[PDB]
């Protein structure tokens, strides 16, 4: 009550919670990128110079 | 002698330790600016050294095929050993109920965190493929590969990580009450709310000090075997190998004693100017320096005991390789480091036995400097000399360090001192609530006569 | 005081029983007598040496636990000269007294003329390489010099502690003992390390360990700490403890027992992992014999009964504050310490768990009984807790 | 408060399911 | 409405004042001091902190997790033979360090986080701070407060009881 | 995955053609028999590093 | 209080399912 | 195997998987008997170089061979300090040629060309062992023997 509003007690705890979620989301995004079909070029029909149809 | 001399008051401790921080930026003393300028210059030397090491490679050092570990490991063991004494002061003395840890635990622990931060770069810098350091960490990968966990470098990764994290959370727990005292004296509104969220709104009260004291007791009781096991693992990395000079069974305690030896030397070297510059002669008295030099002398004697055990082992066994190890140390091409070892950490530590020398400040500064040089020479003798001449005589060569690993050394000194100068500028360098509690305890003791 | 007399009578009865069955085993077999007497001397030496070391350590760093058992540490350390006379039988073994007393071959390998002399029938170059150092004259001289140092330190400290009860306790008789303990600590570390090298490690001249000896100091420290906790529980109502001793010294000694238990486990594991991972053939035969012919079961029992069980029990704030519970744990620790020394010394002789004879159990009890009897006589000689001591204020 | 924490959880669950779908897109 | 304040000047006065209360029967009272008094602490907060049980639980989990990770990783999932070292439980050497370090980490984290959570420490705002001289509470200026949650709920009598005790200043702390 | 558990993916030598061929319902029994008949080595060797990397 | 303990519990298992999916049955 | 300069050999960074050692021994030492001895990887069944690499880049093979995998080495250089015979060579810098086209044409396509920061040692010419094993397995299944 000296230098802080009343809502800060809730915000501070919520901020710590939000921080943990953001950290977990960061690792998640990292792993999804290194296993995606764009990074590994999976299910991507690479265009050939002569357009050969198997 | 007494550990707290004058008739200090709780407000005397609060104002005297709080006046070092919270000083307006335009009122910063010129000595801090000169020291920070020197530390920043050496930090730029560090940046140039690391940049060139990344661009060219670890081949810029003097490491070769026989000596695959040079100063990139010596400076690592030296730095990681510097923080053992501060961890002992901030944790072991808390369990021992020693009253001379109240005025130096904050600065010492800060030295541990900064020394661990400096030592944490060599395991990445010396890698040769540094960006793959995370392969030593058990992480989910697209391959299915695990670290070996039977090598000592895997133990080393887990040890440094645990040591750094536990020392950081213990330091922050100890800083919380000082954060509260700072946000109570911060005056300015935006200097407040910064220490306020750092103090987490401490509101120093009962039902809170009880859990604080018990958690601090548990944390110190846990961090004591932590730092012991850390330096024991930094000893195991050489002791696990088959190198004649490296497979020595007394390495774990010898390394622990040597770490706290060099740590007390660095702490005395860095706390004497801190004591004599700020008006802290009432808190860091001469009895502090006396007992610290006594602990340093005891650890140095344990190191000399380790020297004798190595010599007895070389003379006791009939192995050609232990005998040649002793001969290569005594009269080899690198015998200069062994002679400097024997002069520094064995002859120069003897004057600490007496009382007049133990109460002299310049003698303590010179002895601490000589001890630090001898500790670097001891790590050199253990690693380089033993690695130069192995079992096959054809695989013998000499190790000559280059300029870049030296540049990394001075650079690590600059980063260490930059972090220390920032710490003494922002945060209080002496734990305040522990000092006023010590004053209250001395008042109660004088009441009971 | 009456409890101390009962302990003295029990120690005398255990000593005379052990000596009697030891003499019976000697008449049945003269060699096995000396083989067990070495182990008994090694295990009984831990109480006086650990008492002297802890006395000098608590003098350097004064505390409440140090003032609580200062007189008990002095009484335990004052038994060292009698222990030196008890070394005479072992010295007779490795001297020319063999071929008499029933010893066909000398008690130690480095004392057999067929081994250390070049051109002998059993010449071993590794053992003979140490022929000037490992000699009966040199070993006896080193042992006698160590005993002169130990007896001089213990008797001088005890004499100064007795004089402290007369006058001048603040200016002198407290700083003098501190400085003597300061130099004595380094002296005691060197002497005990080489004593452990000479008596026990020299049984197999093919193997050496640098950490060894320091393992012996931590082992002797744990034994004398559990012994102090037992004797504190015995004399807890001597009208001197009741008025000057609280639960804080008992809690500190319990914490010291816990710290020395994890310290001993840390040293033993350190030696094991260093020898295990580096599979050098010059250090492997030691851990081969201790893991063979059933000796592995002894090591596993030490791993659990002497580490995990004490570590978890003493982890709690209780069981160390209560003197009764701490004494019960100390008794289990003492029993385990006996087995640990058996695991280190007995394999060299018996080479089988079943080959362990009755004398291997007789000698430890027979010699510790004499140690307890002399300790009880020395503690009844003088009053406990030196009232005239500047550190006595730490008990308030 | 549990309401805000559950709300922040449902947001993290939605964001992650979108990221997981974008990986196998 | 939250409570009343005392602002006792010396630490010994806070001890005596807290002992004057409780005897009166006032409960749910807390005392604020710059340093742990160790005398007020035993009067109003005697019992288990709750930190130890968290440390032991997480520490044993940490040690078990480290041993399980090593055994599964190198002796089950991918059984690599390295230097002829055993792939059985006979590889129990070289599994102690990782296990020990993992247990210490979890136990230490639990103690620090537990002290914060158990105390409800993340509280930047508290009604107590509204009292003007509580800014000086960190520099001397010891305090004592009786909350409205006290069953007595005396209000003015509580202020008068605090006035009977010797206060530098009595204040009515509000939300 | 195949090197450690080849019973699930082995086929009875109709690989060049029979793109329409699909694993039979009793693939485990047929797979174990095919591994024994063709002498597919156990996972101890097939998981070695030098089988692939050199 | 008890509500937020349940909230930080559901948050934890949510993350585990998320993470376990990515590092196991994802590819 | 790459070719380093004279400057890199002066610092003891020659890359050779096999070496011959002469030892000039005997009386006089001015008319000495010369003893030539070839040394490569001994392929130790209990290889001390494998119990020290934290990333498991050096393991043992089913056939008793010592597998040294380049793409896993992080370069701790500990695998060499524990080698009693010192038969492991490290790419302290970038030694393999990249720009010259003719040198790229000389490389053997069955062996990876090492980059900076990895270790090398004698592999019993594993490319020939793998080729013979594959040929033996293929000849065994084509005849229906599973031998
Ligand atoms: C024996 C224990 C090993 C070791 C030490 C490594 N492998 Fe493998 N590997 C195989 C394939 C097809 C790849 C390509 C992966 C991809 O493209 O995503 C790999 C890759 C690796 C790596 C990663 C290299 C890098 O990221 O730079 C590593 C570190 C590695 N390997 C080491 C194939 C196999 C295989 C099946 C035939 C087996 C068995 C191994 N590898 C074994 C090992
Ligand atoms: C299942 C469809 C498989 C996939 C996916 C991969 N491999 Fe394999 N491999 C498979 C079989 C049935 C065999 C025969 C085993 C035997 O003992 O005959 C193999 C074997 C190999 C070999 C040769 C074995 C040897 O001893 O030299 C190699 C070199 C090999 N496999 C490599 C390899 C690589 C690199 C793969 C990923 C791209 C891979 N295989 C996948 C079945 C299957
Ligand atoms: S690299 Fe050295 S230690 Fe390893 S297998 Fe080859 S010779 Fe043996
Ligand atoms: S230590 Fe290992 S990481 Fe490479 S340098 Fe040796 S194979």
């Amino acid at each position: 009550a000296q230098i802080f509003p009343r809502n800060a007690n809730l915000l501070s705890r919520l901020s710590i919670f939000a921080l943990v979620l953001l950290v977990v989301e960061g690792i998640l995004i990292l792993g999804v990128y290194f296993r995606s079909n764009y990074f590994r070029q999976v299910n991507v029909a690479i265009e050939q110079p002569v357009a050969f149809s198997h | 002698e007494a550990y707290l001399l004058p008739g200090e008051t709780y407000t005397s401790i609060s104002a005297k330790i709080g006046d070092v921080p919270l000083t307006p930026p335009l009122k910063t003393p010129k000595g801090w600016l000169a020291g920070f300028s020197v530390a920043f210059f050496m930090l730029m030397i560090f940046f140039v050294s690391v940049t060139w090491l990344f661009i060219r490679g670890v081949g810029i050092w003097g490491i070769n095929i026989p000596v695959g570990w040079g100063m990139d490991i010596i400076n690592f063991v030296w730095w990681i050993g510097i923080g053992h004494a501060g961890t002992l002061i901030s944790a072991i003395l808390l369990l021992l109920n020693q009253g001379w840890r109240n005025s130096i635990n904050r600065f010492a622990e800060a030295m541990t965190l900064f020394a661990v931060a400096c030592a944490g770069l060599y395991p990445i810098l010396h890698l040769g493929r540094p960006w793959l350091f995370y392969w030593l960490i058990p992480y989910p990968n697209t391959h299915g590969m695990w670290p070996q966990f039977r090598s000592a470098l895997a133990w080393d990764v887990f040890a440094i990580s645990t040591y750094a994290t536990v020392s950081l959370v213990f330091w922050l727990v100890g800083l919380i009450p000082d954060f509260a005292t700072l946000r109570d004296r911060a005056k300015n509104i935006w200097v407040k709310r910064l220490y306020g969220i750092a103090a987490l709104g401490w509101r120093g009260s009962a039902r809170h000090w009880h859990r604080y004291e018990m958690a601090s007791i548990l944390l110190a009781g846990l961090s004591t075997p932590l730092v012991v096991s850390v330096h024991s693992i930094i000893s195991l990395d050489f002791a696990i190998s088959q190198v004649p000079g490296w497979q020595v069974t007394v390495f774990p305690p010898y390394f622990v004693a040597g770490a706290v030896f060099a740590g007390f030397a660095m702490v005395l070297l860095l706390m004497i100017p801190v004591r004599t510059f700020y008006g802290f002669e009432n808190y860091i008295t001469l009895h502090h320096l006396d007992v610290m030099a006594k602990v340093m002398l005891t650890t140095g004697m344990i190191v000399v005991y380790g020297y004798f055990m190595e010599v007895f082992a070389s003379l006791y066994s009939g192995n050609e390789f232990e005998e040649y190890l002793l001969y290569n140390r005594l009269f080899g091409p690198s015998s200069w480091a062994y002679w400097g070892l024997l002069f520094c950490n064995a002859v120069a530590i003897q004057p600490l036995w007496f009382k007049k020398v133990r109460q002299n400040i310049p003698a303590l500064l010179i002895i601490s400097l000589i001890v630090s040089v001898g500790m670097w020479l001891e790590r050199y003798v253990i690693i380089v000399i033993s690695l130069e001449r192995d079992f096959l005589p054809s695989s013998w060569d000499i190790y000559i360090p280059t300029i870049w690993d030296w540049s990394l050394y001075i650079g690590t000194f600059g980063l260490f001192f930059t972090l220390l100068f920032l710490f003494i500028r922002v945060l209080p360098m002496i734990n305040i609530f522990e000092m006023r509690l010590f004053l209250y305890q001395e008042t109660e003791k004088a009441k009971q006569r | 005081i009456p409890q101390l007399g009962q302990v003295q009578m029990l120690g005398l009865a255990a000593a005379v029983i052990g000596i009697g069955v030891l003499a019976a085993g000697y008449f049945l077999s003269p060699t096995s007598f000396f083989e067990s007497y070495i182990y008994g001397y090694y295990v009984a030496m831990t109480i006086p040496l650990g008492c002297l070391g802890f006395l000098m350590v608590q003098h350097l760093t004064g505390g409440a636990w140090g003032v609580t058992v200062r007189r008990m540490l002095e009484a335990g350390a004052a038994t060292l000269p009698i222990m030196g006379l008890l070394f005479i039988p072992i010295a007779l073994g490795y001297f020319d007294t063999y071929k008499a007393l029933g010893l066909e071959h000398p008690l130690y390998e480095w004392a057999n003329p067929e081994v250390v002399t070049p051109g002998g029938a059993e010449f071993d170059p590794i053992i003979a390489h140490k022929v000037p150092w490992l000699s009966p004259l040199w070993v006896t001289a080193r042992i006698a010099i160590f005993f002169i140092i130990w007896s001089a330190l213990a008797l001088t400290l005890r004499a100064w502690s007795r004089q402290q009860d007369a006058g001048g306790d603040a200016k002198k008789l407290a700083t003098r003992m501190r400085r003597l303990s300061g130099i004595g600590v380094a002296l005691f570390v060197i002497t005990v390390t080489f004593f452990s090298f000479d008596v026990a490690m020299s049984l197999d001249p093919h193997w050496f360990s640098t950490i060894y000896g320091a393992h012996y100091m931590a082992n002797a420290g744990l034994m004398t700490l559990a012994f102090l906790a037992l004797m504190m529980s015995r004399v807890r109502d001597a009208a001197l403890f009741r008025e000057y001793v609280s639960v804080k010294p008992i809690h500190d000694i319990g914490k010291l027992i816990f710290a020395f238990t994890v310290l001993w486990t840390y040293m033993s594991y350190g030696q094991l992992v260093i020898i295990w991972s580096g599979d050098v053939a010059e250090f492997t035969p030691w851990y081969v014999h201790r893991t063979q012919h059933g000796w592995v079961f002894v090591a596993l029992a030490l791993m659990l009964f002497a580490f995990a069980l004490p570590f978890f029990v003493l982890l709690f704030r209780g069981t160390k504050r209560n003197l009764n519970t701490l004494a019960t744990i100390a008794g289990w620790i003492v029993v385990m310490r006996f087995v640990d020394m058996a695991w280190i010394i007995l394999p060299e002789f018996r080479e089988h768990l079943w080959d362990i004879a009755i004398t291997d159990v007789a000698a430890p009890i027979g010699l510790i009984g004499l140690v307890i009897a002399l300790f009880a006589a020395n503690v009844q000689q003088a009053p406990l807790l030196p009232l005239r001591d500047p550190n006595m204020e730490q008990l308030q | 408060l549990s309401r805000l924490m559950i709300a922040g959880l449902m947001v993290f669950l939605v964001l992650s399911l979108v990221v997981l779908l974008a990986g196998r897109l | 409405v939250y409570g009343v304040m005392a602002e006792f000047p010396t630490p010994e006065a806070l001890i005596e004042a807290t002992r004057k209360a409780k005897a009166a029967g006032y409960t749910k009272m807390d005392a604020f001091s710059p340093f742990p008094i160790e005398e007020v602490i035993e009067e109003i907060a005697h019992g288990d902190t709750g930190v130890p049980r968290l440390v032991l639980l997480f520490g044993l989990i940490g040690a078990a997790s480290g041993f399980i990770l090593q055994y599964i990783g190198n002796l089950v999932d991918y059984p690599l033979n390295v230097g002829g070292r055993p792939l059985d439980i006979t590889n129990w050497p070289a599994m102690i360090p990782i296990t020990f370090e993992s247990g210490i980490l979890l136990a230490s984290f639990a103690a620090a986080i537990g002290m914060i959570v158990l105390n409800g420490l993340p509280s930047p705002y508290h009604p107590v701070f509204n009292v003007p001289r509580f800014q000086y509470a960190s520099q001397d200026a010891f305090f004592l407060c009786i909350e409205a949650t006290d069953p007595l709920f005396d209000r003015s009598r509580t202020s008068q009881f605090l006035r009977s005790l010797n206060p530098m200043q009595v204040s009515e702390v509000a939300y | 995955n195949c090197h450690r558990n080849p019973e699930l993916y082995v086929r009875p030598r109709e690989e060049v053609y029979n793109m329409d061929y699909v694993p039979p319902s009793n693939q485990l029994e047929i797979g174990r028999q095919l591994v024994a008949e063709y002498g597919i080595m156990p996972p101890d060797q097939l998981t070695n590093c030098y089988v692939c990397h050199r | 209080v008890k509500p937020v303990f349940l909230a930080v519990t559901l948050t934890g298992m949510v993350a585990f399912l998320l993470m376990v999916w990515l590092f196991a049955f994802y590819w | 195997i790459a070719v380093v300069g004279k400057d890199q050999v002066s610092r003891g960074r020659e890359m050779h998987w096999i070496r011959i050692d002469r030892y000039f021994a005997g009386e006089d030492l001015d008319n000495p008997s010369i003893y030539m001895m070839p040394v490569n990887c001994m392929q130790c069944e209990k290889a001390p170089c494998e119990v020290v690499c934290p990333v498991a880049a050096t393991v043992h093979d089913y056939e008793g061979l010592n597998n040294m995998v380049y793409n896993r080495c992080v370069g701790t250089k500990y695998c060499s300090n524990n080698c009693p015979y010192k038969v492991r060579r490290f790419n302290f810098l970038q030694y393999s040629d990249t720009t010259t086209e003719t040198f790229k044409l000389a490389f053997n396509p069955d062996v990876t060309v090492r980059i900076r920061g990895v270790m090398e040692k004698c592999t019993y010419c594993v490319q020939r062992i793998s080729g013979a094993r594959i040929a033996a397995k293929r000849a065994a299944v084509q005849a229906g023997q599973s031998s």
